[PDB]
C-alpha cells in the first residue's frame, strides 16, 4: 500500500475516506520510520 | 433446600411465630436465601402487647421459628 | 505456644485437667484428655463432674464433651 | 484599568474531588488521621509528576495531557516556563489506604534544584516526615543526599519513593534481573547515608521494612510488595494470606515451583527472585507487550487484568495506553499512604519532637507542654514558615501549621516575628485574622476555623511577617516565646546589587525589595552603607 | 481490599475517633477505637466503662470480642465519607 | 463456612492480661498464644473468685467465644 | 446457585436424619420436640440437612400448669428449634 | 540486554542493606497456593517486535506516534528538521547564511 | 495414644451409650448411627430427669446443637 | 425488596425503627446494611415504653441482635431544562 493515493483510506487502520485519523501498528511504525530515516534527526532530546 | 419452597410462596397470607414469642401476621412479598422474610399488610402482635397494625415489615430470618402455611396450598407442587 | 499444642501436651503428659462449661457456671468436669478435634470437641476419660457449690463430685466413664460447650481446660492440682 | 497580570495559576472554581469537602474539613479534627508530609528529591527526579496521579485520582476533573506533565503543583508561571518546581506548593487531600481508611494528607511539594533548597527547609519545617523520590536511572544525586541529611538534622522521618522506574524497561533495557540490581543498589546508597547519623537511630529503609515504594509517575505506576501481593490475593480469590506474600517478595528468596515453597539459594542457574519473578517481570511485560504489539496483544491484557478499554482507547499511543492499563489495574496509590500513614509520625505523635527541634522557649514551659499535646483545644500557637502572593500581588498570604489551639477566622492574635524576645518585646503586634483556607496549589477551600495539627493559609496577618512568624494567642498570660528561625541548608553567596533607573522611583524598589524578601526564605536584602541595595 | 459491607467499612473510618459500645452483657464502653477488624473486634484505647448501675472506670486499654458487641455510636462525620 | 484472618492481640502478648469469661469469670494471667479463633493460652493463669478468693490455675487454654472482654493490667508492648 | 441445593440428599439414605427419611416416605408421624418447650406431632413431608421441616396435619401440645393444645392444618417448622424427633409410638405407619 | 555502554551496577564499599527475611522451620514450609502464577507468566518477556517498539517511543515525531489525525500535505514541511538544529561544519558561508 | 472423636464415637455405634443435653435431660439408649456434623440417633432410647425415667420414647433423633456430652 | 439486588435499596433512607432481642426499640434513617444483616442508622434515637427518649447519633448496629425493622417515616426531601423561543 506505500505508493496509493491516500493509503489504507479504506482499511481497519484509518478511519474512512474522509481521511481524519490513523491507527497503525509497530511493524507498520517501525517500516515507515526506516523508510523516512534520509529526512529525520538523529536527535533523541531536546538539551541539543 | 427447603428455603426454596419459601421463596416460590409469594403474596400468600401466613402467621410467623418469631423466637422471641412476637407473632406477626401479614402477606409475604418476599423471603430470601437466608429466610429474612419481608412482609406487608403486618399486624404484630408483641408479646404481653396489644397488636398493632403495620403496613410493611422485614424479619432478620433467624428470629422465625416457624410459618404457620395457607391451608388451601399446594405442597404437592411446591417440594418438588 | 498455642493452643492445640498445649492440649497436646495435656495429651501427652495424660495431665488430668479441669475443664470449665460454657454458661454452666455451677459445674466442671475434671478427667483426663485422650484426643481432640478441630471443633475443639475433647474425647474425655475418667471424667468427673465437679458440682463446685455443694463439692460433690459424680463420675463419667469417658465422654465426648463437645467443644461448643467448653470455656476453658487448665491442669488439675493435688487439691481435690 | 483591565491590567491583566496574572503570575500564578488560579481556579475560579473548587475542582470536584472524591471526598466531600465537608469530611476533609472535619478529618481536621482529628490529627490521629493526618500527616503532615514533604516530598522532596533532586531536581527532576518525578516529585510534581507524583503529585499529578494522587490529584488525577483525588480530582475526577484532573486533566492530564497524554504527553506533557500537568504539574498542579507548579501553579507559578515561571514554573509553567522553566519546567522545574520553583516555590513549595501545599496540597491537602483525603486518601484512602490499603484498609480503604481515609487519612488526611498534608503534602508540600518542593522543588528539587539546590539552589531553591531554602523551600526545602520552609517545608521541612511544617511537615512531619519526607518522602524523597530517587530516579530509578540516576540513582542517589547531590540533592538526594543533602535532602536526606538536612531531613535527618531536622528531625523528620526519612522515607524513600524510587521513583521513575519506567527508565530502567524503557530507556536502559536492563534485564529484569539487573533491573532490581539497579533498584537493590539506589537502597543502599541511601542507607549508605542514614547509617552515617550514628548519633540518632533512623530507621533502615528496605521495603522488607514496609518503608520504600516503587514507581512511575508517568505511567501511573506506584506499588509496594504489599500492593502487589494484595494483587494476587484478590485476582486469586485471596486463597493466601497476602502479608506473607509480601514479606517474602524482595531480597535472596526464590520461589520453587516443584514445591511451592520459597527457598533462600538459587535453585537453578538463573532462577529469578521473587520480586523478579512476580513483581518486575509482570511489569516488563505490561510494558514491552503494549510497546510492541499493541495491535494484537490488547485482548490479552485486557483478559488478564480484568480490564476494559474501548475501540478508541486501543487505537492510543503507547505512553497513555501503558499509563491508562496500569491507572486500570494498579489502581490509586493505597502504596504511597501505606508508606505516609505507617512510617511518618502523625502531628499529634510529632508534637514533642517538633517543640525541641523548633521552639525556643523552655520545654517545660507550660505553652510548650500544652504545644506538645498537639491541643486543638490548647492555647493558640501558629508557626508559619512561608509566604504566597496573592493573585494581584498587592499583599501576601502566609502558609503555616497550627501548633496549639485553633486558629479562627477575624479574631485577633498577637503575631511575633524572628527578633521578638522576652528581652526585646518590640516584635510584636495585634493582627487581625482574615479569612482561613486549605490551600491545595492552584485553589483554596475556605474554613472559619483551623485546628492544631493542620496546615492553613492565613488572610491579613502578613504585614510585620517578614520571613517565618509566631502567632500567639491574646489572651494567654505566661511568655510566649517565639518559634526557631529557619536553619537553611546552605547560604547566599551570590551577590546581586540593584537601583532604579529613575531615583524618583526609589520607593518602588523598596517595596519590591521588601516583598521579595517575603517570598524567598533565604534571600537577604541589605542596604550597604555606599547606599547600594543588594540581594543576596 | 476484596469488597466488605458498607457498616464494616465505615468501621474502619471510625478508628481513631471516639466511639461508645455496648455489649451484650450491658456495659458501655466510651472510648477511642485504636483498631478495628472485619469481624469488628475492637481495641478502645483511653477507655471510660459504664456498668449498668451507672458507676464507672477508666480502663487504659480493653479489647472487646466482635461477637459480643451489640452496637455502636460511631462518631457523626462519617456521614460523609 | 468462613475465612478466619489472625485477631490483632499481638500487641498484648506476654503482658499481663484480664479477661472477663461467659458466665462471669474473671481469669488472670501471661497471655502468651492465640489462634484464628482468639483461643487464647493464659500462663500463670489465676482464677479471681465471685467472693475475693484465688485460685492459681497454671498453664490454661480458653476457647475464644467464651472470652468477652480482654483487658491488660500492663503497658502494651 | 442451586447446584448444591440438588445434591444435598444424598448422606439421608443412612444418616441420623434417616428417622425423618423415614418419616416422610413410609409416612409415620414424628413427635417433634422443640425448644419453647413445645412437643409438635405431625408428619414431616420435607426435610433438609438443617432440618427444617414442614409438617401436615399437626397436634400442637405443651403445658401451661394445665394442658392446653393447637391445631395447625399445616406447618413449616424452622429446623433450629428442633431438639429431638421421635417417631412417635401414639401413631404408627400410614 | 545489559548494554557494554550502560556501566556495571556495583559500588565497592557500600555496606549491603539487611534483608529481614522470613526465618525457622516454620516459616520455610510456608507455600503459595497451586493455582497462584506470576500476572504474565507464560506471555514472553519480548518479542521481535519489541526492540522495534522501543526504538519508536524515542524517534521523531511523527514516529513516536502509532496513532494521530491525518495532516494536509501542505502542513508537513519534510526539511524544517535540518534548519532548526546547527549548521554543520563544513557548509559554505552561501548555505550557513 | 489419640483416640479421636470420630474414631470414638464409631467404636460406640451400635452400643449403649447415655447422651446428656445442654437444657439438663438425659437420653440412654443404644446409639445406631452418627455422621460428619454429629447428630445423634439413637433406639429404644429413654429419658432420665433427676436419675429417673420417664418412660421409653422408641427411637430418636437428636440434633447435633443440643448435646452437650454422650458416652457409655 | 431489600437485598434483591435489582432493589437492594428498597428502604434506604427511609426512617425505620429497629426492635432489638433486648427489646430496645431504635428509631433512626437506615442508610447502609451488609450481608450479615448489619445496619447503620444516622440521626439514632431509642424509645423504651412508659414514651421515654434518647438520641445516640449515628449508630452500628450488629446484625446478630435485630429482630426485625419497619417504615417509620419517608426519606428526606427538597417541563425540565431548555428553550429556544422568545416571547
Ligand atoms: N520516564 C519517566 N519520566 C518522568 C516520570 N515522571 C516524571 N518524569 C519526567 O521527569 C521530568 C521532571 O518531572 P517533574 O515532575 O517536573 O519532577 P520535579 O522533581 O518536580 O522537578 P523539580 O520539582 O523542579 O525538581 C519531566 O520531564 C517529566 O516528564 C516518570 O515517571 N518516568
Ligand atoms: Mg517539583
Amino acid at each position: 500500500w506505500f505508493y496509493d493515493h491516500k493509503p489504507l483510506a479504506t482499511t481497519r487502520f484509518v478511519n474512512g475516506p474522509t481521511y481524519r485519523k490513523w491507527a497503525f501498528s509497530i511493524p507498520q511504525m517501525s517500516t515507515l520510520y526506516r523508510l523516512a530515516n534520509q529526512l529525520l534527526t538523529d536527535l533523541v532530546d531536546d538539551n541539543y | 433446600k427447603l428455603v426454596r419452597f419459601l421463596m416460590k410462596l409469594s403474596h400468600e397470607t401466613v402467621n410467623i411465630e418469631l423466637k422471641n414469642g412476637t407473632q406477626v401476621s401479614g402477606t409475604i412479598m418476599g423471603v430470601d436465601v437466608a429466610m429474612n422474610t419481608h412482609l406487608r399488610a403486618v399486624s404484630m402482635t408483641v408479646k404481653n402487647k396489644e397488636p398493632v397494625k403495620l403496613d410493611t415489615l422485614s424479619i432478620r430470618g433467624n428470629n422465625i421459628r416457624y410459618i404457620i402455611l395457607p391451608d388451601p396450598l399446594a405442597l404437592d407442587t411446591l417440594l418438588i | 505456644v498455642q493452643p492445640v499444642n498445649l492440649i497436646f501436651r495435656y495429651l501427652q503428659n495424660r495431665t488430668r485437667v479441669q475443664i470449665w462449661l460454657y454458661e454452666d457456671v455451677t459445674h466442671r468436669l475434671e478427667g483426663y484428655i485422650i484426643g481432640f478435634d478441630e471443633f475443639m470437641n475433647v474425647v474425655f476419660d475418667e471424667a468427673e463432674e465437679v458440682n463446685m457449690k455443694t463439692k460433690g463430685r459424680n463420675k463419667i466413664g469417658r465422654i465426648l464433651l463437645k467443644g461448643d460447650n467448653i470455656t476453658l481446660i487448665h491442669a488439675a492440682q493435688q487439691e481435690a | 484599568p483591565v491590567s491583566k497580570k496574572k503570575f500564578q495559576a488560579a481556579e475560579r472554581f473548587l475542582p470536584e474531588t472524591v471526598y466531600k469537602k465537608e469530611y476533609l474539613a472535619d478529618l481536621m479534627d482529628c490529627p490521629h488521621i493526618m500527616r503532615n508530609v514533604a516530598i522532596a528529591g533532586h531536581l527532576h527526579h518525578g516529585k510534581t509528576t507524583f503529585l499529578d496521579c494522587l490529584m488525577e485520582q483525588t480530582h475526577p476533573e484532573f486533566y492530564r495531557a497524554e504527553d506533557a506533565d500537568a504539574r498542579f503543583t507548579d501553579i507559578l508561571f515561571i514554573e509553567k516556563q522553566r519546567g522545574c518546581s520553583i516555590k513549595s506548593q501545599p496540597v491537602s487531600i483525603v486518601a484512602q489506604d490499603s484498609r480503604s481508611k481515609s487519612y488526611l494528607l498534608n503534602i508540600i511539594d518542593t522543588p528539587g534544584h539546590v539552589n531553591f533548597s531554602d523551600e526545602m527547609t520552609a517545608s521541612y519545617r511544617l511537615a512531619d516526615g519526607v518522602v524523597v523520590m530517587v530516579d530509578a536511572h540516576e540513582g542517589v544525586m547531590m540533592n538526594t543526599e543533602r535532602a536526606i541529611r538536612h531531613a535527618i538534622q531536622e528531625r523528620l522521618a526519612v522515607t524513600l519513593c524510587i521513583s521513575k522506574i519506567d527508565r530502567l524497561l524503557l530507556e536502559l533495557k536492563l534485564p529484569p534481573a539487573d533491573a532490581y540490581f539497579k533498584l537493590r543498589l539506589i537502597i543502599d546508597q541511601v542507607n549508605n547515608i542514614l547509617s552515617t547519623f550514628a548519633e540518632e537511630d533512623v530507621p533502615v529503609l528496605s521495603p522488607l521494612n514496609g518503608n520504600v515504594i516503587f514507581s512511575s509517575g508517568r505511567y501511573n505506576v506506584c506499588f509496594s510488595l504489599l500492593s502487589f501481593s494484595n494483587i494476587y490475593a484478590k485476582q486469586h480469590g485471596d486463597s493466601f494470606n497476602s502479608k506473607e506474600f509480601a514479606r517474602r517478595l524482595w531480597g535472596d528468596i526464590y520461589f520453587e515451583k516443584k514445591t511451592r515453597k520459597f527457598v533462600k539459594k538459587s535453585p537453578s542457574h538463573d532462577a529469578p527472585r521473587t520480586f523478579v519473578q512476580f513483581i518486575l517481570e509482570p511489569m516488563y511485560k505490561i510494558f514491552s507487550q503494549v510497546v510492541g504489539d499493541v495491535d494484537t496483544c490488547l485482548p490479552d491484557v485486557m483478559a488478564e487484568l480484568g480490564i476494559r478499554l474501548s475501540k478508541e482507547e486501543q487505537k492510543m499511543n503507547v505512553r497513555p495506553l501503558i499509563a491508562l492499563i496500569c491507572k486500570r489495574f494498579f489502581g490509586d496509590f493505597s502504596a504511597f499512604v501505606d508508606l505516609v500513614v505507617q512510617n511518618i509520625k502523625s502531628p499529634l505523635e510529632n508534637a514533642k519532637t517538633k517543640i525541641e527541634q523548633t521552639y525556643l522557649g523552655p520545654a517545660d514551659s507550660q505553652l510548650a507542654q500544652e504545644m506538645q499535646k498537639c491541643n486543638a483545644e490548647g492555647p493558640l500557637m501558629v508557626h508559619t514558615t512561608k509566604n504566597y502572593p496573592v493573585d494581584d500581588a498587592t499583599q501576601f498570604h502566609v502558609f503555616g501549621r497550627v501548633m496549639s489551639g485553633t486558629l479562627e477566622a477575624n479574631t485577633d492574635v498577637r503575631v511575633l516575628g524572628e527578633n521578638y524576645s522576652i528581652q526585646d518585646e518590640e516584635d510584636c503586634r495585634r493582627m487581625t485574622v482574615g479569612r482561613l483556607f486549605v490551600r491545595v496549589a492552584s485553589y483554596q477551600i475556605e474554613v472559619s476555623r483551623v485546628p492544631a495539627g493542620c496546615w492553613v493559609l492565613i488572610e491579613g496577618i502578613d504585614q510585620p511577617i517578614v520571613k517565618t512568624a509566631t502567632i500567639a494567642e491574646l489572651g494567654y498570660e505566661e511568655d510566649v516565646y517565639i518559634f526557631r528561625p529557619l536553619k537553611f541548608n546552605t547560604r547566599s553567596c551570590v551577590k546581586l546589587a540593584v537601583e532604579p533607573i529613575n531615583p524618583s522611583e526609589l520607593p518602588k524598589m523598596l517595596d519590591g525589595l521588601r516583598k521579595v524578601n517575603k517570598s524567598y526564605p533565604l534571600l537577604t536584602t541589605r542596604v550597604e552603607e555606599s547606599g547600594e541595595h543588594v540581594l543576596l | 481490599m476484596t469488597s466488605v459491607g458498607v457498616p464494616i467499612k465505615i468501621l474502619h473510618e471510625a478508628e481513631g475517633h471516639m466511639v461508645t459500645l455496648e455489649t451484650v452483657t450491658g456495659e458501655v464502653y466510651r472510648g477511642k477505637l485504636s483498631e478495628a477488624e472485619d469481624n469488628m473486634n475492637c481495641q478502645l484505647a483511653e477507655t471510660v466503662v459504664t456498668f449498668r448501675d451507672g458507676r464507672s472506670h477508666q480502663l487504659d486499654n480493653v479489647f472487646i470480642r466482635g461477637n459480643k458487641i451489640r452496637f455502636m455510636i460511631l462518631p457523626d462525620m462519617l456521614k460523609n465519607a | 463456612m468462613s475465612k478466619t484472618h489472625p485477631p490483632e492481640l499481638k500487641k498484648y502478648m506476654d503482658k499481663e492480661m484480664d479477661l472477663k469469661l461467659n458466665g462471669n469469670r474473671r481469669v488472670s494471667g501471661i497471655l502468651r498464644g492465640f489462634d484464628p479463633f482468639m483461643n487464647m493460652v493464659i500462663d500463670e493463669a489465676v482464677e479471681y473468685q465471685k467472693d475475693g478468693g484465688s485460685v492459681n490455675l497454671g498453664m490454661t487454654v480458653i476457647r475464644g467465644n467464651s472470652v468477652v472482654i480482654m483487658e491488660p493490667k500492663e503497658r502494651i508492648s | 446457585a442451586e447446584e448444591l441445593a440438588a445434591k444435598e440428599d444424598e448422606e439421608f439414605n443412612v444418616g441420623p436424619l434417616s428417622i425423618l427419611t423415614n418419616s416422610v416416605k413410609n409416612n409415620h408421624q414424628v413427635l417433634i420436640n422443640c425448644r419453647n418447650n413445645k412437643k409438635l406431632l405431625g408428619r414431616v413431608k420435607a426435610f433438609d440437612r438443617h432440618c427444617n421441616m414442614v409438617l401436615e396435619n399437626v397436634k400442637e401440645m405443651w403445658t401451661e400448669s394445665v394442658a392446653k393444645d393447637r391445631f395447625i392444618s399445616k406447618m413449616f417448622l424452622r429446623g433450629d428449634s428442633v431438639i429431638l424427633v421421635v417417631k412417635n409410638p401414639l401413631a404408627q405407619a400410614e | 540486554y545489559y548494554d557494554p555502554l550502560i556501566n556495571p551496577i556495583v559500588l565497592s564499599n557500600l555496606k549491603a542493606t539487611e534483608e529481614n527475611l522470613p526465618e525457622g522451620e516454620e516459616e520455610d514450609e510456608w507455600e503459595l497456593p497451586e493455582d497462584v502464577r506470576p500476572i504474565f507468566e507464560d506471555v514472553p518477556l519480548y518479542t521481535d517486535n519489541t526492540a522495534n517498539g522501543l526504538a519508536l517511543l524515542w524517534a521523531p515525531r511523527p514516529f513516536n506516534l502509532r496513532s494521530g489525525r491525518t495532516r494536509r500535505a501542505v502542513d508537513v514541511p519534510l526539511v524544517k528538521s535540518w534548519y532548526r538544529e546547527h549548521c554543520p561544519a563544513g557548509m559554505p558561508v552561501k548555505v550557513r547564511v | 495414644q489419640p483416640v479421636n472423636p470420630k474414631p470414638f464415637l464409631n467404636s460406640l455405634t451400635g452400643k449403649f451409650v447415655v447422651c446428656k443435653l445442654k437444657w439438663g435431660m438425659e437420653y440412654k439408649g443404644v446409639l445406631v448411627a452418627v455422621d460428619s456434623y454429629m447428630n445423634l440417633q439413637l433406639a429404644h432410647a429413654e429419658e432420665y430427669i433427676d436419675g429417673n425415667s420417664q418412660g421409653n420414647l422408641g427411637e430418636i433423633l437428636i440434633r447435633c446443637n443440643n448435646v452437650l456430652y454422650v458416652g457409655g | 425488596t431489600i437485598s434483591k439486588n435489582n432493589k437492594m435499596m428498597a428502604h434506604l433512607n427511609y426512617r425505620m425503627k429497629i426492635i432489638l432481642q433486648d427489646g430496645r426499640t431504635f428509631i433512626g434513617f437506615f442508610k447502609a446494611f451488609d450481608k450479615h444483616m448489619n445496619i447503620l442508622l444516622a440521626e439514632c434515637e431509642e424509645h423504651r415504653q412508659i414514651e421515654e427518649k434518647r438520641i445516640l447519633g449515628l449508630v452500628l448496629v450488629r446484625g446478630e441482635h435485630i429482630v426485625s425493622m419497619t417504615v417509620d417515616g419517608p426519606p428526606p426531601r427538597d417541563g425540565g431544562a431548555g428553550g429556544v423561543g422568545q416571547a
